[PDB]
């Protein structure tokens, strides 16, 4: 029972290793893309607030 | 699986600096775009006097 307990957690084991290697790249890009657009957003935010200063002035 | 354990720890520490600088990055972008704007609004009224 060990030995076929053993077998059966090495085996989930290496799964889990896959699925969490590939969670991992996987919130390493989606907060990379997060952090990319919210530095666009910024941008934006920056370009249309100097936009709206300029023409009031 | 413990060394799948630490990578992900690793990749998550250097995924959350590298979010950090490009904020960072984007906010200096910012700044000096809405210094730069207002100086063309300046330089546009100046013009219009």
């Amino acid at each position: 029972a060990e030995r076929e307990a053993m077998l059966a957690k090495t085996a989930a084991d290496n799964r889990k290793s896959a699925e969490q290697v590939a969670a991992a790249q996987a919130d390493y890009e989606k907060e990379m893309a997060e952090a990319r657009a919210q530095a666009s957003a910024l941008r934006d935010e920056a370009r249309a607030a100097g936009r709206s200063v300029v023409d009031e002035k | 699986l413990a060394d799948a354990d630490a990578m992900h720890a690793k990749a998550l520490a250097d995924a959350k600096a590298e979010s950090e600088k490009v904020t960072e990055e984007a906010k200096q972008d910012s700044e000096r775009i809405a210094a730069q704007l207002s100086e063309q609004a300046g330089s546009e009224a100046e013009r219009i006097k």
